[PDB]
């Protein structure tokens, strides 16, 4: 059949609803020096990101379902990804919403300049 | 000075003293330290210890193995395992475990009691937060615990690579003799106290390169009277200071030697080279894990 929950447009829905963001994200300490870059090995952010641990900021690691993939993989855990400050109070609503640009490794929008 | 320090290590003096086991009794407790913004406990205690660690000669090999037990929190994650894996050179292998179910940054993650956890390889360092609230009963006596205390004295002796290390988490109630005998093992070993939990009475039991036979007789009863009695009389100020500067935070990748070895072959000039952190003894084949299961109705 082709029932999927889809659990993303769910969290979407519910923060527009004003539904309070998912907590206990993973913060990390760092220099705050970094490439600024969106997903990494180790902590990277620069001076206007926060820097989490990525399973903890992956929707389908937090809510204990599958990854929307053929092979359920997961391209944050294990990473580091880089949340803007002003949106590190939803670091989970802002990873589903957004896509790194595959050149620069930034964020679109937040970071990537190559559409300039 | 201790204050800029990422915590504070029992001094020798008090390692060698006799004392009888008192009340643990913190002048700064309740006191606590100011986080950074957004900065749990458990990331600014994680931080603090591998701060601490990066001053001792930990072994550094290649394709480093490392395994975290207690590492879930109250709230599914595992914040300590993400510290570790920012501390570890990219492409350490690191295992984590805990009672209950959470999500993790580690390479492979086993769920159940550590007793039920059993690995094939030997380990370059062995982290462990576990910690059971029911012992913090201050109306009976403070003896010496067993439950997953006896379960690590056993995983060291069995699975610890000669020349690696331990960082075992304690507290006054929270502790095991045989464990701290165990620290008479390695070629140095110390209580260490991250300066952000200074009012608590835990401390993580450090054990610095193995080397699988007795280099100093402990009495395990009397080493953690003094550590309880050197935390009575030594407040230690809360501080964050040592979180405000990450700049050389990482693990220096220092491509230690691991060899294969017979316990015939271990001279005092392979002692020398484990004591030092300049050498580990195990294999180098595949890691691999298993959690046992028990079937019932
Ligand atoms: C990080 S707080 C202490 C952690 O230690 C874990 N713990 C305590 N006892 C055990 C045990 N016997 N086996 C596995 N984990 C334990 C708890 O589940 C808790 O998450
Ligand atoms: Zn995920
Ligand atoms: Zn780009």
């Amino acid at each position: 059949c082709a029932f999927a929950v889809d659990a993303a447009k769910a969290y979407k829905d519910y923060l527009a609803s004003g539904g309070q963001p998912i907590t206990n994200c993973v913060k990390m300490l760092c220099t705050h020096t970094g490439t600024g870059q969106a997903i990494t090995v180790t902590p990277e952010a620069n001076m206007d990101q926060e820097s989490f641990g990525g399973a903890s900021c992956c929707l389908y690691c937090r809510c204990h379902i599958d990854h929307p993939n053929p092979k359920g993989f997961c391209d944050l855990k294990g990473k580091y990804v880089q949340i803007p400050t002003t949106c590190a109070n939803d670091p989970v609503g802002f990873t589903l919403k957004n896509t790194v640009c595959t050149v620069c490794g930034m964020w679109k929008g937040y970071g990537c300049s190559c559409d300039q | 000075s201790q204050a800029w320090q990422p915590g504070v290590a029992m001094p020798n003096l008090y390692k060698m003293q006799r004392m009888l086991l008192e009340k643990c009794d913190l002048q700064n407790y309740g006191d606590s330290a100011t986080l950074p913004k957004g900065i749990m406990m458990n990331v600014a205690k994680y931080t603090q210890l591998c701060q601490y660690l990066n001053t001792l000669t930990l072994a550094v090999p290649y394709n480093m193995r490392v395994i975290h037990f207690g590492a879930g929190s109250d709230k599914g994650v595992a914040p300590g395992t993400a510290v570790l894996r920012q501390w570890l050179p990219t492409g350490t292998l690191l295992v984590d475990s805990d009672l209950n179910d959470f999500v993790s940054d580690a390479d492979s993650t086993l769920i159940g009691d550590c007793a039920t956890v059993h690995t094939a390889n030997k380990w370059d360092l062995i982290i462990s937060d576990m910690y059971d609230p029911k012992t913090k009963n201050v109306t009976k006596e403070n003896d010496s615990k067993e439950g997953f205390f006896t379960y690590i004295c056993g995983f060291i002796q069995q699975k610890l690579a000669l020349g690696g290390s331990v960082a075992i988490k304690i507290t006054e109630h929270s502790w095991n003799a045989d464990l701290y005998k165990l620290m008479g093992h390695f070629a140095w070993w110390t209580a260490f106290v991250t300066n952000v939990n200074a009012s608590s009475s835990e401390a993580f039991l450090i054990g610095c390169n193995y080397l699988g036979k007795p280099r100093e007789q402990i009495d395990g009863y009397v080493m953690h009277a003094n550590y309880i009695f050197w935390r009575n009389t030594n407040p230690i100020q809360l501080s964050s200071y040592s979180l405000f500067d990450m700049s050389k935070f990482p693990l220096k990748l220092r491509g230690t030697a691991v060899m294969s070895l017979k316990e015939g072959q271990i001279n005092d000039m392979i002692l020398s080279l484990l004591s030092k952190g300049r050498l580990i003894i195990r294999e180098n084949n595949r890691v691999v894990i298993s959690s046992d299961v028990l079937v019932n109705n």
